[PDB]
């Protein structure tokens, strides 16, 4: 639907160990995370519409299209993210403790 | 959320050592602080201390219990205020 | 964006309320740039950022940065309203 | 940083209070403005909204509430500075 368990654009759960892809040697913690991911198809069930039927900006283009975005495609992709705190090893060795933005998928949806 | 702050490499990085530090969120999430600890045969050596966003490692924690038996650098978080002044190793 | 690649970036593109036919409903602002992404993804030119590709590598084009908007505008039932509404403009674009 | 005098004449239907004011946020890099907005059909001002206002150039760098569409129906005014919408004008200029 939205959460996923093979169909409409949807979030997967997905956990990431720093240790299946070499990173556990830089970062100290968190060890992994659930970074999630998005898939699926974007289907055109309301007519009228581009995509998310509530988002201002695709109305507008949806607007403007049906009068220079002709050659457009909606994927499905993430809508909202979480950052995450990380303590790790910059490139001098120094110890980071940082909020990144952007790590955890926590919404998907079509664009 | 507030937490314990404490800063061994302040010099570099141009803060203060020691404090607290008042944390801040998103809306719906969840507020933990961490610590963090080199120890090297017998004697604690602190490294940082401070708030951390919201992690499922920290969930239901009252106590700031290290996550790892021999690491280098040991690590924990809790949740509720000042939940790392003080913290443990595992067995 | 490039004269030799079709890379992914933002293209500049400014709303007039008037020209759509939304001046009826909408007071402020005369209207905006809502730009918009267009190109070709992936990127081979040029931090989910970074597992996403570094699993990629080995194993679309669209927003990823907006501001929003304040507007003053009449609702269905023809009262004023104001509101804040996120995602209305596009600072810039990259690869899902 | 930024408070603005608040107006809702629509108070009832969305629950606020209809007077005081407003405390602006916004994140880091932005300006954040305070705006009014009125009728006036006949003489009479029929204030409609004050409030903040999010960063937009339109607003930028004015220190005094300044409506300047030639004849609106409804008169929009927007600006940098606390409390800045607490008295509003009409100063029409071509367009």
């Amino acid at each position: 639907g939205l959460e996923c368990d093979v169909n409409i654009c949807c979030k997967k759960q997905f956990f990431v160990s720093f240790k299946d892809i070499g990173w556990n040697d830089w970062i100290i913690a968190p060890s992994g995370y659930h970074a999630n991911y998005c898939e699926g198809e974007c289907p055109s069930h309301i007519a009228g519409t581009s995509g998310s039927s509530l988002s201002f900006h695709s109305t507008v283009i949806n607007h403007y299209r049906m009068r220079p975005f002709a050659n457009l495609k909606s994927c499905c992709v993430p809508t909202k993210l979480r950052p995450m705190s990380m303590l790790y090893y910059d490139d001098g060795q120094n110890i980071i403790k940082k909020d990144i933005q952007n790590m955890i998928v926590e919404e998907c949806g079509c664009s | 959320r507030e937490c314990i702050y404490y800063n061994a490499n302040w010099e570099l990085e141009r803060t203060n050592q020691s404090g607290l530090e008042r944390c801040e969120g998103e809306q719906d999430k969840r507020l933990h602080c961490y610590a963090s600890w080199r120890n090297s045969s017998g004697t604690i050596e602190l490294v940082k201390k401070g708030c951390w966003l919201d992690d499922f490692n920290c969930y239901d924690r009252q106590e700031c219990v290290a996550t790892e038996e021999n690491p280098q650098v040991y690590f924990c978080c809790c949740e509720g205020n000042f939940c790392n002044e003080r913290f443990t190793h595992l067995p």
